[PDB]
């Protein structure tokens, strides 16, 4: 209530006392009735202090101690929410309630939040999933581009029909606020029931993006792979759907001279080929999606093979397979000079036996 | 032989095992050199030839070279293809529709025919197809990304593929998982090409909805039909977003669609047809082929906004739920009129505004055809919901459609002697409230509906003097508008209409109690004062509204003051005693 009074009231040191007060009530977001009546109330005022809240430490090191203070707030938010994962209602109620804290504490915080923020967007719960997209809306109009496009395309896919129009609205707002070039044009509105089996929509939107937005791969690819990871075997196969075009993207990357840039690529090749080995299922559909497209670089790859190599190896080998159906005549060049090139470099230092 | 040995080959040479793959190769030579199937990247019988586990592409290569050379395989290939694929692990069914993904072309060769044992099997292969999206629920998005996406190419099949989708749906109508996933499959079809599909879904709908005036029952939810609308209203959800590319040729026959379902069925089936609407109307802000105006594009996402409130969700007979979406993917409010009076001229002013930016579009001339034909043609379901929406849309109409109408109120009546009749009737009133505005200047029948309203107050049921007391309503700011008042009271006008009814009136109002010929301004105010108990408000208001017209009318014959007492004033003022401050004061 002394939160809604906020307007009328007056304060010497507001958001010291606010970041001080959601310090304090935090502790005791933990008879058994009773406690989780408190966690409900307790997290009913945190949302509450958390509104248009700047958080406070007690200047470099300074935002760097409000991003830690983040982390700590976020994750025990988090750490209810899993707790979560009329006894029904109430729990629903507090998850709404928690949900709505990460909400606020992130609408604030922007600079602090949104990497941890990216590790919501993931997450196991789709109905958080879908309210931390809405907040990612306001920020995002108010005034990322990789992350936030893999988190809607991807959410886009779920089963939960909210889920699926609050990604819809975010890709909306990531379009607007980056101005990214789209055909079948996207308009921002609320209670838009869109099907589950959007896969073709989905698919469509990220090679178009792929096409006009080149700048964003790097960035989109590795997260989408990290998603990859958390996902459901539906949406594993749909983030290959859609990952498919960005892949062609990543020439551009190593023609780049940047060594970080060439390092991305590579660490990207690694998280495909970590993706490959794991994901067995998809092992075959991967092989025909994934690797055909990229064998379109190639020593990096090779190299990235043979060094992970270094299940995993006799699944780069039979990657490699799909990998030369591209240029073969390039590919096979490459492998076998990489051979010949091996053999004539145990003769720069010889031992007795091969 | 060449069709069922080709996929034993192609499949064995996924195998993990090696033995098995080099038999393979071996026997995919051997029917290449018996059958003499053309080739690309040619193919040599030997013994002992090592070949990788990964080979893929090169199987799909061999496939699709195949499938553009050797089109007669197809029909068996593909179903030994699902008959392989359903006994098959996981990791060699996304294997196995990968290399099905290129046969899928070739199945219009055998339909082109129809003659019934080549348009069966492939019908077949299509409902076995289908049977394996709904089965393998892991497989999912892929069966629909490669499968129905080639399939939604294929527009010669598509009647075939939506008969089958239709048919599998019918299995067990709204509510079956069938059903479920075969709509948010429907998306995929359209995917490839979007105007023949979305062309003949929504084509089936109309046609379907004609097909229950073709056999009529008193109820739409009864109707030996309803679970084929069901389906497809459960498509057209899930394409309307799709329909994002769709809709320009269509949004008259999808507005037909939602005026017969708006707040009909089961809960889902209305939470889907407010998501309908919704989606439509995103649609039309974003359609790439359209240029709407910023004026234009404003009023629908303002529309946007309002279709979104809770008081368009009560229009649609949901109520109890925070968002239509959750429940799309029974406490029937026993539906009200004027709730879908309420949300044609909002789609209405939708169209409207659409139209102006569109001067080659025949929209609404289509929606007033659709509309009408099912207003005037006998089905006790649909009929009053048509009736209802040709009124509101229509821009013109001619007597000849009025005594339709007047011939429909009194048939309604003639079947109360012998609830549907009643949502007739009030479906009527609301029709003459709409069409009494646009009826031409010197027409008679603006006096005359004044009597109907005073007939139907008289028939005692709530909807039904909501009814009469909106046509009186708008039928008197009809006739101001026309100057009628200017030089006569209402009394000579109305009375005037009477004289030639007069035998038949004495005999009304000797039933009734009340005498207009002794005196006009008691019998008119008897029947308005019955509007003060109604339940609702806004027709009590309403009411008060209509009185206050009344007596400004009449005294505006003798240019009095309106609240100047006298004769004919008298009534409307004692009527008025409990409601107006002005009249009290």
């Amino acid at each position: 209530v002394m939160m809604a009074r906020r307007d009328d009231l007056s304060f010497c040191q507001e958001m010291k006392f606010r970041n001080k007060m959601v310090e304090y009530l935090t502790d005791w977001v933990m008879v058994k009735c009773l406690t989780r009546d408190l966690d409900q109330a307790s997290m009913e005022a945190v949302v509450s202090l958390l509104a248009g809240l700047p958080l406070q430490p007690e200047g470099v090191e300074l935002m760097e101690a409000k991003s830690q203070l983040f982390l700590k707030y976020f994750t025990l938010f988090m750490n209810l929410l899993n707790d979560c994962s009329g006894m029904s209602r109430r729990l629903a109620s507090l998850r709404h309630c928690t949900v709505l804290a990460m909400s606020n504490l992130l609408n604030a915080n922007v600079d602090s939040g949104l990497m941890h923020s990216i590790g919501l967007g993931y997450h196991k719960d789709l109905q958080t999933r879908a309210t931390f997209m809405e907040v990612l809306t306001k920020i995002l109009q108010q005034g990322v581009p990789g992350t936030l496009l893999n988190i809607a395309l991807l959410n886009l896919g779920s089963s939960d029909p909210s889920l699926r129009s609050a990604a819809y609205n975010l890709l909306c707002a990531l379009t607007c606020t980056f101005n990214l070039k789209i055909e079948g044009q996207l308009l921002e509105t609320s209670g838009l029931c869109i099907p589950a089996n959007n896969t073709l929509f989905i698919v469509s939107i990220s090679k178009t993006l792929a096409a006009n937005e080149p700048h964003l791969t790097l960035e989109f690819l590795e997260e989408c792979i990290s998603g990859f990871s958390k996902s459901s075997i539906e949406l594993k196969h749909l983030c290959l759907e859609y990952m498919t075009p960005w892949l062609s993207n990543l020439v551009r990357f190593c023609k780049h001279n940047d060594d970080a840039k060439r390092q991305r690529v590579t660490a990207i090749l690694d998280k495909l080929i970590t993706m490959t080995i794991n994901e067995k299922q998809m092992y075959p559909s991967i092989q025909a999606k994934i690797w055909g497209s990229l064998g379109q670089l190639l020593d990096v790859v090779l190299d990235s093979f043979i060094k992970t190599s270094a299940i995993k190896a006799e699944v780069m080998a039979d990657t490699a397979v799909a990998l030369a159906s591209g240029n073969v005549k390039l590919v096979s060049s490459k492998v076998i000079g990489r051979m010949c090139k091996i053999i004539d470099k145990t003769c720069l230092s010889p031992t007795p036996t091969l | 032989v060449p069709g069922t040995l080709l996929n034993i080959a192609l499949l064995n040479l996924g195998s993990s095992d090696p033995s098995l793959r080099s038999a393979a190769y071996n026997l995919l030579c051997a029917l290449t050199c018996t059958f003499n199937l053309k080739i690309e990247g040619q193919l040599l019988e030997t013994s002992g030839l090592c070949i990788p586990a990964n080979n893929t592409l090169f199987i799909v290569s061999i496939s699709k070279t195949l499938a553009a050379n050797e089109p007669h395989l197809t029909l068996e290939f593909l179903e030994e293809c699902i008959s392989g694929f359903s006994k098959s692990s996981i990791e060699l069914k996304h294997l196995c529709l990968e290399y099905m993904t290129p046969w899928l072309s070739n199945l219009v060769r055998f339909c082109k025919h129809n003659d019934d044992a080549k348009r069966q099997r492939v019908t077949a292969i299509l409902d076995k197809l289908i049977t394996m999206t709904i089965n393998e629920k892991q497989m999912y998005p892929s069966i629909q990304a490669k499968i129905w996406g080639s399939l939604g190419q294929i527009t010669d099949l598509l009647d075939v593929v939506l008969d089958s989708f239709i048919k599998t749906s019918a299995t067990g109508g709204l509510g079956s998982i069938k059903a479920e996933v075969m709509a948010d499959t429907a998306v995929a079809l359209a995917s490839g090409n979007v105007k023949l599909v979305s062309s003949k879904v929504i084509g089936r709908m109309c046609k379907i909805i004609d097909k229950t005036c073709l056999s009529p029952t008193p109820t739409l939810e009864q109707h030996l039909m309803w679970d084929d609308i069901a389906i497809l209203a459960r498509y057209m959800l899930m394409l309307s977003f799709n329909n994002s590319l769709d809709v320009a040729a269509h949004l008259p026959y999808l507005f037909h669609v939602v005026t017969f379902l708006v707040a009909t069925g089961p809960l889902s089936l209305r939470a889907s047809t407010h998501g309908l609407v919704i989606n439509i109307i995103h649609s039309l802000c974003t359609c790439s082929q359209l240029h709407f105006s910023e004026e234009t594009k404003q009023v629908l996402r303002l529309s946007l906004t309002e279709f979104s409130l809770p008081k368009f969700y009560l229009l649609f007979g949901i109520s109890k739920v925070k968002s239509a979406a959750v429940i799309a993917f029974y406490e029937r409010e026993t539906f009200a009129l004027t709730s879908l009076e309420t949300v044609t001229e909002a789609l209405l002013e939708i169209m409207e505004a659409c139209m102006r930016d569109i001067p080659t579009c025949k929209w609404l001339d289509q929606w007033t055809e659709l509309a009408q034909r099912f207003a005037f043609q006998y089905n006790p379901s649909l009929q009053p919901r048509a009736l209802v929406v040709f009124g509101c849309i229509s821009k013109r109409v001619s007597h000849g459609q009025i005594k339709q109408i007047i011939r429909i109120l009194s048939k309604a009546l003639e079947s109360c002697l012998k609830y549907n009749s009643q949502v007739l009737i009030e479906a009527t009133v609301i029709a003459l409230t709409k069409l009494q505005p646009l009826l031409n200047k010197d027409s008679p029948l603006h006096k005359a509906l004044f009597w109907v309203a005073v007939a139907v107050l008289q028939l005692d049921e709530v909807n039904l003097y909501s009814a009469g007391t909106a046509l009186l309503e708008q039928n008197l700011h009809t006739l101001d508008s026309l100057r009628i008042f200017n030089d006569k009271s209402p009394e000579e006008v109305f009375m005037a209409i009477r004289n030639p009814l007069e035998w038949h009136c004495k005999q009304m109002d000797h039933f009734v109690g009340l005498n207009f010929n002794s005196n006009f301004n008691f019998a008119l105010v008897g029947h308005l004062l019955k509007g003060y108990r109604h339940p609702s408000p806004a027709i009590v208001a309403r009411t008060v509204r209509i009185l206050h017209t009344l007596l400004t009318l009449v005294n505006k014959h003798r240019n009095c003051d309106k609240f100047e007492v006298n004769t004919q004033s008298v009534a409307y003022l004692a009527a008025l005693l409990t409601v107006s401050e002005e009249v009290r004061s």
